[PDB]
């Protein structure tokens, strides 16, 4: 209860600094940096030894000094104290109320980094997510406990996509199954890096549909410190898995702009001199990025789940660029926005081919959903595949020259991206989508269709585009 | 409407003062816990 | 034992102080909690560790112990249907012990001590035993677990434990010098375990997969690396190498990878039955999962432990297929251990020895004679993940310079839902020309040429593309227009499989013969027809053509009798156009 | 819709919050009212035991004028120098040999150190 001061600082350059007679100070300790005017400021220990301790302030060093400047231990481990009355609150990015309302009384306090899921104990993501979006939900579906991004460009629409899909996003107990009433998603809501313009967009959106209550806020701003970025995701997570997983609630987890986050770990490490990988980003990127996206699941015997949302912006829309790359390796799929839909004028722009969910199999088919859904979206991949191809080709040989069969793929094509693709703000539940997909895939001769079996075609061919 | 706002504020203004007069009855029971705790 | 103390804690890595007479690549527990650390660099009275657990926590000045010996893996009867850490810990055990989350420093004997096993001597007083002998069995799920002698023990038989039920503990076997053989010995993971002989691969791995199996195949003794941006497959590709490979045991390494594919592979493989023995899938499987949130250290011990119990399996007679999740993210740990030790690095930060390491790695396969006189086999297939499909990178090309096969995955197959996704330009294999005897005698006479045919009308396809995607398919011959059709047959019909369909998932050898003798039938008729006069439209709008293209769907138990009412059927077709 | 429910939560979270408050003021006053109540001079002397085993190279000790009377026995036989400081009441500090390490025990430092671990019981008892 006793508190211990270091006053022998030694060095101070960039964001580390070293204290010298610091033994005590245990490895990925947290520390409170008192200056000459009595600010306080927090940092990280993160290289410890018999000569000194290096620590990592959150914050800018201006006005330290290495006369009147003492280091406070706060806690061995960084913890955060967590309990069910977070729901309905307001963070700043480290996990201090920002609502004007009294601290949270915590129930328990969880070390932030958490602890990696034993394999054994966890369950297979097989439950369907009706996200009302027809290009996820029968080519890329959600599952809770997934982990599923959204790749996208500087000037797209990604938060528009991302707050329609924690607005419409339900369950379906129905075809499951069980047939017991749903329960709504908790969100729990990571912004690093955000803008004034965006974070006004997802607080109105978030009061318009009155989710506001049942959703934790964790607000990193690009205002604030740049260090502090890297602990946002993190008590996000924590929060998230506590609810889940002592509660058995279902949350809905977004980080909104990872490419910040990455940022922030580049900056951090150019300043530790640590070996680098492909364009100045740390070479544990992968690691790092690792112990936030695994922090997703669901557990055997128990109710509750996670489902992570990460937003990513590719920089010069390039998907080779490190952070899109090794967040593909550890991600469960991504949904990856087309600039070319998008100046064409379509919502939401999923561009199908680059888009790939991994947990779509263990979530439809028989007793979820029904049980044409697999093959419709894979004939669904085969046509737009071949009309792409197609398109390409009558950009150098002109329309005319087209045989029949071809022309029929270009017409699919374009009614795939002006009907199934484009939706606008429309909720359409897994049936409507999976009727419009068998309108675009009855233009095609009943031939053609050789993903599908013979039972569906009989079933379900032969319905016209009529649909209102 | 505005009459389901003001129902929904004499409530909150009445669950607020309920929990001050719950609190009351116990207030120096935690002051002493807190400072059992406290003091060594 | 040599104690010390904690000097400095930096990520993974520790240094101790006090720790002379520490030995190189010796085990020692870090901290009170006892964390296991590798020693990898001596200086005056100090030791660098990296530890193979998480760090967090520790103060300076805390204790260091070194255990004397080398990190090693218990080797016994338990390993099959289990599932295990980087450093040997049944993670079972694990969550019954600290719940739902891996904890760290928890000790556990990667064998179980408490269980009973039928033995069954093989060996007399007076016997003279050399390393790996067959001193006696006990039943595993089906599996005849030879007990053998370890290698580098000789001597001669006491006294032997009789037929009975006995724990790995128990002493069932006393030499003259008193040394006790038990049912389980420690070995180095380093260390590549002896053989007798190395032998020349003649018989081939079968997996499956169409593709693979035919035009890029691996003999049962080989090495593959199948490389693939993220999307492409590799995950599904492994699991069915594992769900239905010809080999007797399956070591499944998670280096550094998904924790939900660990999952997957535990949910449903005790459901599946082994394609041979009759039994659970998961009884012919050990699995080795560092996940990637899992110490990053421990990725490299993940690999050496799975090597080494792939080479005990062998050593028991057995052939071994070692899946290696990613090599990729092995690379990554040593390049994050030698950025702790200040080492100056290679090509992308890599250390200048990840070759070396790799081709150890890969050396350790080959079909062997046995200390005990018997054939074994491990064969190692290689995922790589390089950082945006390049494959100009240090990894990748470390690996192609030992690997035999090249599996090489494409994203551009993978965006079009064409699976597995193998370039089949870009693809090679050095064991086609090694397996021909066995396909001659164990497919058909002639198969190897239909194969080397169908490689040609690729080969023809992709001269043909490049024209066609500039001038339009009409601007060809006729000729090249069937080829071009005949090509996409082949892709579709024949290069495509469906790992989910329930009978598209496996493929036998005489299956891909028949649809390949199909395809090339079909190509002889239409190339007769097309020089009398028929049109390619009648051709293509034959319904012979989807005879052939839902061939692949149809069962094994029935697939001959398809097959040829398909083989008449194009004949007839191909007569009535006339 | 919610928007009532919103008001109702938020008032009910100010006024936990600010019994709360009132509850620290309580225990705060309590503290400093201390070096009246006879006990005064046995708690700082368990406060310096406590920071001289937090300290194992503790060289100094530092107290107000009026804890001295009291600390002075426990720092001679200690083998550690005490030094009159006009510094935090309700508590005593080790100093280092060196100079650049230091252990304070005051109880207003240990309140705000435990209010966080307290609160949780301190809700449970009142309500």
């Amino acid at each position: 209860l006793l508190k211990k001061e270091y006053t022998g600082i030694t060095y101070i350059s960039g964001p580390l600094l070293f204290v010298e007679n610091a033994k005590d100070l245990a490895y990925g300790a947290i520390v409170d940096i008192k200056d000459g005017t009595g600010r306080v400021r927090g940092g990280q220990v993160i290289e410890v030894s018999e000569e000194y301790a290096v620590i990592q302030v959150f914050e800018e060093t201006t006005g330290l000094d290495l006369a009147t400047t003492s280091v406070s231990l706060v806690e061995d481990v960084a913890r955060l104290g967590v309990s069910k009355e977070m729901l309905g609150r307001r963070f700043n990015g480290i996990g201090k109320p920002i609502d004007g309302l009294p601290p949270i009384t915590p129930e328990k306090r969880l070390p932030i980094t958490g602890l990696p899921l034993n394999p054994v104990a966890r369950r297979k993501p097989e439950q369907f997510i009706q996200t009302g979006i027809s290009t996820i939900d029968v080519m890329n579906t959600l599952v809770r406990g997934q982990k599923l991004p959204i790749f996208s460009g500087s000037g797209l629409p990604a938060n528009e996509i991302a707050a329609q899909i924690a607005r419409q996003a339900t369950v379906r107990p129905d075809l499951s199954g069980e047939g017991e009433k749903e329960e709504p998603f908790a969100v729990v809501f990571a912004a690093m890096g955000i803008t004034q313009r965006e974070l006004s967009y997802f607080i109105q959106e978030f009061e318009r549909t009155g989710a506001l209550s049942r959703s934790v806020l964790f607000l990193n701003k690009a205002d604030d410190p740049t260090i502090e970025r890297i602990l946002t995701p993190r008590m996000a997570l924590t929060v998230a898995e506590y609810l889940a997983f002592e509660h058995d609630y279902h949350v809905l987890v977004i980080l909104t702009d990872m490419t910040n986050y990455c940022e922030a770990l580049r900056e951090i490490g150019a300043a530790r001199e640590e070996i680098p990988g492909r364009r100045g980003y740390p070479g544990y990127m992968y690691t790092d990025l690792a112990t936030i996206y695994e922090r997703a699941g669901v557990v055997e015997g128990k109710k509750g789940s996670v489902t992570q949302i990460p937003i990513l912006s590719m920089p010069d829309d390039d998907r080779t660029h490190p952070i899109p790359d090794l967040t593909g390796y550890i991600t469960e799929g991504q949904i990856q926005l087309s600039r070319e839909l998008h100046r064409k004028g379509i919502y939401p722009p999923i561009d199908p081919l680059p888009s790939l969910s991994r947990l779509m199999n263990n979530g439809v088919g028989k007793g979820k959903t029904r049980e044409d859904h697999k093959q419709v979206s894979d004939q669904l991949y085969s046509a737009y595949a071949n009309g792409v191809d197609i398109r390409k080709l009558v950009a150098i040989i002109g329309e005319d020259a087209l045989t029949e069969n071809d022309r029929r793929y270009l017409q699919f094509a374009d009614a795939f991206e002006r009907f199934f693709i484009n939706q606008g703000q429309q909720n359409r539940s897994i049936e409507e989508s999976l009727q419009i997909a068998w309108a675009l895939l009855s233009m095609l001769p009943q031939g053609e269709l050789k993903r599908i079996s013979k039972d569906h075609i009989g079933k379900y061919y032969g319905q016209k585009l009529e649909e209102i | 409407t505005e009459a389901l706002l003001a129902r929904y504020r004499e409530r909150a203004e009445a669950e607020a003062k309920a929990v001050r007069e719950k609190a009351m009855a116990r207030l120096d029971e935690a002051v002493a816990l807190v400072l059992k705790e406290v003091l060594p | 034992m040599i104690q010390g103390v904690i000097q400095k804690i930096a990520g993974p890595a520790v240094i101790a102080k006090g720790m002379l007479g520490a030995r190189m690549y010796d085990i020692c527990k870090v901290g009170e909690e006892g964390l296991v650390g590798e020693i990898i660099r001596l200086d005056g009275d100090t030791a660098f560790v990296q530890v193979y657990e998480d760090t967090s926590g520790l103060k300076v000045g805390e204790p260091v112990v070194s255990t004397g010996l080398p990190l090693a893996v218990e080797l016994g009867p338990g390993m099959l249907n289990g599932i295990y850490d980087g450093i040997q810990r049944p993670l079972e055990r694990i969550r019954e012990k600290t719940g739902i989350y891996i904890t760290r420093g928890v000790v556990v004997h990667a064998l179980d001590r408490e269980k009973k096993w039928a033995w069954t001597p093989m060996v007399k007083p007076g016997d003279e035993v050399r390393g790996g002998m067959v001193l006696g069995t006990v039943p595993e799920f089906g599996f005849t677990h030879k007990i053998l002698v370890p290698p580098d023990v000789r001597g001669r038989v006491k006294e032997v434990k009789p037929a009975g039920e006995y724990t790995v503990e128990e002493p069932v076997v006393v030499l003259e010098d008193g040394t006790e053989l038990k049912m389980y010995h420690t070995w180095p993971v380093r260390r590549a375990r002896p053989v007798q002989r190395k032998l020349d691969p003649n018989t081939p791995f079968l997996t499956g997969m169409r593709i693979l199996d035919v035009l890029f195949p691996v003999a049962m003794g080989g090495t593959a690396a199948i490389p693939g941006p993220f999307g492409a497959g590799k995950s599904v590709t492994q699991q069915s190498l594992a769900k239905w490979s010809n080999a007797d045991v399956v070591v499944y390494v998670g280096c550094g990878e998904r924790g939900n594919e660990m999952t997957d592979v535990l949910v449903e493989f005790p459901e599946l039955t082994d394609p041979k023995t009759g039994g659970p899938l998961m009884h012919r499987t050990v699995l080795i999962a560092n996940t990637s949130n899992m110490p990053v250290a421990a990725r490299e011990a993940s690999i050496y432990v799975g090597v080494t119990i792939a080479e005990y399996f062998r050593d028991q007679g057995f052939s071994v297929a070692l899946m290696a999740d990613s090599t990729s993210r092995w690379a990554e740990a040593l390049r994050e251990i030698s950025s702790r030790l200040e080492e100056m690095p290679a090509e992308e930060g890599y250390p200048p020895y990840l070759a070396a390491r790799l081709a150890a790695f890969y050396e350790r396969a080959g079909k062997v004679i046995t200390l005990g006189g018997e054939e074994g086999a491990v064969t190692i297939v290689g995922a790589v993940s390089p950082p945006g499909g390049d494959m100009s990178e240090p990894v990748t090309q470390s690996t192609l310079r030992i690997v035999g096969a090249f599996w090489r995955l494409d994203a551009s197959l993978a965006f079009r839902r064409h699976f597995p996704a193998i370039n089949w330009n870009g693809s090679y294999s050095l064991f086609t020309s090694a397996l021909d005897p066995w396909y001659r005698e164990n497919v058909a006479e002639d198969y190897p040429e239909l194969r080397d045919a169908i490689s040609e009308l690729l080969q023809r396809e992709a001269g043909l593309q490049e024209i066609v995607q500039l001038v339009g398919p009409d601007a060809l011959q006729d000729a090249e227009r069937l080829v071009i059709e005949v090509g996409r047959i082949i892709r579709e019909d024949f290069l495509q499989q469906n790992a989910y369909h329930e009978v598209d998932a496996y493929c036998s050898m005489k299956k891909a013969y028949g649809i390949m003798k199909m395809i090339l039938a079909f190509y002889k008729e239409a190339e007769a027809a097309i020089k009398r006069g028929v049109s390619i439209d009648e051709i293509l709008q034959l319904p012979v053509l989807e005879r052939i293209g839902r061939a692949r769907y149809v069962s094994e138990e029935e697939f001959p009798a398809y097959f040829e009412e398909a083989m008449k059927e194009i004949q007839g077709a191909f007569k009535a156009l006339a | 819709e919610s928007a009532g429910e919103l008001l109702v939560a938020t008032a009910r979270t100010q006024a936990r919050g600010e019994v709360l408050e009132e509850v620290r003021r309580r225990v705060r006053e309590a503290l400093e009212a201390l070096p009246q109540k006879p006990e005064w001079p046995e708690v700082v002397r368990k406060l310096a035991l406590e920071a001289l085993e937090a300290l194992p190279g503790a060289k100094a000790l530092v107290a107000n004028p009026e804890d001295l009377p009291h600390l002075e026995a426990l720092a001679r036989e200690r083998g550690v120098e005490l030094q009159a400081e006009p510094a935090l009441r309700l508590g005593v500090r080790a100093v280092g040999a060196e100079g650049k390490t230091q252990v304070e025990n005051s109880l207003l430092a240990r309140l705000d150190r435990a209010w966080d671990a307290l609160s949780s019981k301190v809700a449970q008892a009142l309500w």
